[PDB]
RNA sequence: GGGGUGACCUCGGAGUACAAAAAACCCUCCGAGUGAUUUUAAUCUAGACAAACCAGUCAAAAUAACCAUAACAUCACUUA
RNA sequence: GAUAGCUGGUUGUCCGAGAAAGAAUUUUAGUUCAACCUUAAAAAUACCCCAAAAACCCUAAAUUCCAAUGUAUUUUUAAG
């Protein structure tokens, strides 16, 4: 991803940020197919699935929507946890 | 190799917590006849004695996790008249606080249709949800 | 003559998986005309009484007490009657799951 | 079951009746 | 209705004369079972017929060596109304390999090791 | 055929006959309260705790830990019933009862919880956590004193560490600061093991934070035996458990076995089994502090397992067993079409020989 | 069923049965649910998909069926678009 | 009896399971005979003459 | 229990058929060929009951709309 | 060479296995399915089955489901 040059700065930072969960360690950005039994196929997901991702990193009205189903739960633990967090006592 | 690296693909995880935090637990589906509904992974049980009043939070197997109870002395020196609404309004509170110490958020509540008008129990209820502890357990993944 | 209608067949009303039976989810363990076996842990209920399995394991059946639905008047009305050291108890089935939940398996190590 | 000891074990009509000189 | 036949355990209690009265010894049970067909399990239920022909006694008067398990003990109170039983006697201890071929079963229940020597 | 019962019958002991002159609960709360107790008894016939994993029913659980301190029983009471008087004897709290507007200094209410009562509700979450059975096996520990643990976030946040906490590794990500009430005439260890987390195998734990022989109080003047590691729980497998114990031991112990190198970056290294670890210091060490929170992965268990580790990150997910399919039938009776679908290997057409 | 005809002496075929019924080239037959159409107002939901489900015929039927149609019938059929060219095959047969 | 219930549980395992794995492979080994040349070439025998 | 006359022909409940299921008679008794009300009650699909066949029965998960916690329409012996 | 669910007749030897009826039917003098049985072929569990388990007012002989064990039988596939 880092010498990916036929994509903007602005683009590769943009999936270095979002798509870090499948990003090796060694900076290769790895995308995987395993639907069709067929290798063609499975190139054309791979790409179209690069296809996408650099659209969503380019286009600049991206409003990052996120779902409320399996969000309520971490946001309501999140909360939990601040409500301990919020103690203030210098240390270190 | 790097010695480090052995993974073992077949990852135990032995937390008896593991999959109830990840909501993907079995539930206890059942009954259905018989009251309450033994579908949870924790459940609040408040018992109105006529000198003091107990919140439990147990667990699916019968243990209690944390409890809040009026026969305490950290309460019953703090509070006159351990039976009322202002102590049942307080226990909820201090179970609330001792549910987020142990860092259980979500509890069933299933009061009597008499329980649920009461002014205690509807104050109780208040409490706990003010504290971060929320009601409604959230749905299994994959019931 | 007198009397008609008496011919009808038997609605094999009864008890399909005994105890200690491996089921599967969705396996009718039991159906009945009225309740006799009454469902407890991992057993649905049918809108015809029926029992039926929700969970893949070992059908049991116990004897447990009965605590009734409060809105169930016939029901509340008999448990108020009843005297003070009286318990009801019913004869439940059960699914004992066997197979766990799910596994951890290691996709990739990036 | 009859034959088994847990028999009447939900036997309950023996506790309530509900059917001077 | 004609069904199966549940006998009681108070049928199967020895009492102390009894094993003065059939030869047993009251303090260690026999080990094997010499078990012979005397009667036909023609007239006979079903299950009757099918116990005594996976018992082996298919065959009238051939006698059989069976264990002294309850397992076995079971089929054969099952079918005690057509089988002759006797404990099987070793006057002469067990058959080794050479005594294999010149070994009989005497008709008292006796199994010789060395029968008609020379 | 009837049998005898193998015991006594539920309602064999109220008499049927005059059944007016008993006493009847007109409460449904009072039934469902008999009910209850009457479902906690070790019944002799098939029950659902027997088939459901009462685990063993009772247990002679062995304890390893101080003693419970000597206190006045009857002081106490004459103390507590003076207190109680001197709260009734007020009339404004009367009217505030009385008027539902009355508050509680929660503050006050977990110290003194914590003093009194505290212990036995740590040892009971710790035994639901399953602590006892992971570190020990056969005894459950009261948590005597107290150990207040808290993870610093920056110059005024502080997350603490309470009985069952969630902490995330990027405020866990640093030493800790712990806290005890201690004399200065004893010595302390302190241990942080993780419960979960160990790849290659499932029955020993990890080590993150060792250090031992601290007098009294002042932990960091106490040699650190294992320097701090901060969690690396997976990204699949989340939700492990890490567990700081507090030892109070007699002896200045000495060992050369359980001492780890500065860096301390080997997972071979970092393999711990905290049974064996109390069965070679027995004699001295007793367990009297205990402080668990749980932990998932965040993005700092990347960095942790690149540059710390020298690792790749290994990524898990929760699989679920496949659908159980019925034998597929040569003739499928009154079967949906959709029955040839349930053992399709995939999804493709195939063209045998054209 | 004609045997034998009179003018090819051939062996015909029923017609009902190709109006009323579908052959699979793995030998199985497909029917619909009888009374999927009538009185729709008096059954309930999961009735109605029962019915509206098709459904497969037992081994008799199947060779019932196969007696009373040619060889016409049970040929290799390469359809433009066939729904059922899926199902033509049986895989995963352990027999 | 000799044995008591508890005994002889499991007491002879092996040799039933093996009994039946010679049945099953008695049961298997069904298969037509192999077809030898001197099968066919007997039959030329019934005109063997006195040259 | 010869035909004729008389009676019946389909469905459900109880006894016969005492405890898994099934079980006949021109055997003994009840009934049905629908009413009332609103919560107007969906799609798709694992796995099962029952059954010669045709038919009859349940039902987890997933989907759209309502509490963001139910939806099996209810009652009339509910079974017809 | 009308048609007969009706009656009568139906021609060498020996050997192997071998069936008494549940449901529909202008059907009960007959047919078509099921359950048995025959002939081949694939397999693996098949009967016997101790606990434990199967309802509520009283209820017998005994049933259902199951380890072990004693035997070798059973289930599917294709023709019937
Ligand atoms: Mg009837
Ligand atoms: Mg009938
Ligand atoms: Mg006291
Ligand atoms: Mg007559
Ligand atoms: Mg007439
Ligand atoms: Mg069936
Ligand atoms: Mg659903
Ligand atoms: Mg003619
Ligand atoms: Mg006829
Ligand atoms: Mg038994
Ligand atoms: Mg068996």
């Amino acid at each position: 991803l880092a010498s990916a040059d036929w994509i903007a700065e602005p683009v590769r930072l943009k999936l270095a940020v979002k798509h870090k969960n499948r990003i090796n360690r060694s900076g290769e950005l790895i995308l995987t197919s395993e639907c069709s039994r067929y290798q063609f196929r499975n190139l054309a997901d791979c790409l179209q699935k690069l296809r996408d991702m650099i659209a969503e990193a380019s286009q600049p009205a991206k409003e990052p929507s996120r779902e409320d189903a399996e969000l309520r739960r971490s946001r309501i633990e999140n909360m939990n946890r601040e409500r301990l967090r919020k103690k203030r006592i210098s240390s270190a | 190799p790097v010695e480090n690296e052995a993974v073992a693909p077949e990852f135990t995880n032995r937390n008896p917590r593991n999959l109830e935090l990840l909501a993907v637990a079995r539930k206890e589906r059942g009954w259905g006849t018989v009251w309450p509904s033994r579908e949870f992974w924790h459940r609040l049980r408040v018992i109105r004695t006529q000198h003091h009043i107990e919140a439990l939070v147990e667990h699916r197997n019968g243990q209690v996790v944390v409890s809040a109870s009026t026969r305490e002395w950290a309460i019953k020196k703090h509070l006159y008249s351990t039976r009322n609404v202002v102590a049942c309004e307080s226990v909820g509170r201090v179970l609330a606080e001792r549910c987020l110490e142990a860092g259980i958020n979500f509890m069933v509540y299933h009061p009597t249709p008499w329980e649920a008008a009461s002014d205690s129990i509807k104050r109780l209820q208040h409490a706990m949800t003010e504290g971060g502890v929320v009601l409604r357990e959230p749905r299994r993944i994959y019931e | 003559s007198k009397n008609l209608g008496g011919k009808s067949p038997g609605k094999r009303f009864g008890i399909k998986k005994m105890e200690g039976h491996y089921v599967h989810a969705g396996n009718i363990l039991a159906t009945q005309r009225h309740f006799r076996w009454h469902p407890g842990a991992h057993v649905g209920l049918g809108k015809n009484k029926c029992l039926y399995a929700l969970e893949e394991g070992v059908v049991r059946y116990t004897k447990e007490v009965y605590v009734p639905n409060p809105s169930n008047s016939e029901a509340v009305d008999l448990v108020t009657r009843l005297p003070q050291g009286a318990v009801l108890y019913k004869t439940f089935v059960h699914v004992v799951p066997a197979k766990p939940e799910g596994t951890f398996k290691l996709v990739a190590m990036l | 079951y009859r034959s088994k000891p847990t028999h009447g074990i939900g036997r309950y009509k023996h506790l309530v009746k509900a059917q001077v000189r | 209705k004609f069904t199966r036949s549940r006998i009681p355990d108070k049928v199967f209690q020895p009492s102390p004369e009894d094993h003065e009265k059939y030869g047993g010894d009251p303090q260690y049970p026999h080990k094997l079972h010499i078990v012979t067909r005397i009667k036909s399990t023609k007239r006979r239920p079903y299950w009757e017929k099918d116990i005594i022909k996976m018992l082996g006694l298919e065959k009238a008067h051939t006698p059989q060596v069976h264990k002294n398990i309850p397992s076995v003990n079971a089929k054969l109170k099952v079918v005690k109304h057509l089988i002759r039983i006797k404990p099987l006697k070793l006057p002469q201890g067990l058959p080794t390999e050479e005594d294999m071929a010149n070994t009989c079963l005497k008709s008292n229940g006796e199994l010789v090791v060395r029968w008609l020597l020379n | 055929r009837r049998a005898a019962p193998l015991g006594p019958m539920p309602n064999e002991d109220i008499d049927v006959s005059d059944l007016e002159r008993l006493k009847k609960y007109r409460s449904f709360d009072r039934y469902r309260r008999r009910a209850e107790q009457e479902a906690r008894k070790p019944h002799w016939w098939r029950t659902y705790r027997e088939h459901f994993g009462e685990e063993s029913g009772p247990k002679d659980r062995v304890d390893i830990g101080l003693p419970p301190p000597k206190v006045s029983r009857t002081q106490q009471l004459l103390e507590r019933k003076q207190a109680l008087r001197e709260l009734r004897a007020n009339v404004e709290e009367e009217r505030a009862a009385r008027l539902q507007t009355a508050r509680i200094p929660l503050e006050a209410v977990r110290a003194e919880w914590e003093r009194t009562c505290g212990p036995y509700h740590k040892q009971r979450l710790a035994e639901y956590c399953g602590l006892y059975r992971d570190l020990f096996h056969g005894a459950t520990f009261v948590p005597r004193v107290p150990l207040h643990v808290a993870y610093a976030v920056g110059e005024d946040d502080l997350m603490p560490v309470y009985h069952g906490n969630e902490v995330t590794p990027t405020e866990a990500a640093q030493a800790p600061e712990v806290t005890y009430e201690a004399d200065e005439g004893s010595l302390w260890t302190l241990l942080l093991t993780n419960l979960d987390g160990h790849l290659l195998e499932p029955d020993a734990e990890y080590v993150h934070w060792l250090v031992t022989n601290i007098p009294g109080n002042r932990v960091t003047e106490g040699q650190e035996t294992c320097p701090y590691l901060p969690p690396f729980p997976a990204r699949g497998s989340g939700f492990h458990r890490f567990a700081f114990l507090l030892f109070k031991q007699d002896k200045r112990i000495d060992f050369s076995g359980d001492t780890r190198p500065s860096p301390c970056y080997q997972l071979a290294q970092r393999t711990f089994h905290t049974f064996d670890f109390y069965k070679k210091h027995q004699d001295a060490m007793t367990p009297a502090g205990l402080a668990f929170f749980q932990c998932r992965w965040d993005d700092s268990v990347t960095r942790v397992f690149h540059q710390l580790l020298d690792m790749r990150e290994p990524v898990f997910e929760f699989v679920r067993p496949p659908p159980y399919h019925p034998k597929q039938k040569r003739f499928p009776h009154r079967q949906p079409l959709r029955y040839l679908d349930r053992y399709r290997d995939s999804h493709e057409p195939t063209y045998g020989i054209y | 069923v004609t045997y034998f005809s009179s003018r090819k002496g051939k062996r015909k075929t029923v017609k009902a049965v190709i109006y009323r019924f579908l052959r699979l080239h793995s030998g199985l037959w497909l029917r619909r649910k009888a009374g999927y159409k009538k009185k729709l107002w008096k059954k309930t939901a999961a009735r109605k998909r029962r019915l509206r489900e098709f459904v497969f015929c037992n081994k008799t039927q199947s060779k019932l069926l196969d007696k009373m149609t040619t060889s016409f019938w049970k040929r290799r059929n390469w359809y433009a678009d066939d729904p059922y060219q899926k199902y033509q095959d049986r895989t995963n047969l352990k027999v | 009896p000799f044995l008591t219930a508890e005994q002889e549980r499991g007491h002879a395992a092996v040799r039933r399971a093996a009994a039946f794995q010679a049945l099953k492979a008695a049961q298997a080994a069904r298969f037509p005979a192999h077809r030898r040349l001197e099968e066919q070439l007997g039959h030329l025998l019934v005109t063997r003459k006195w040259s």
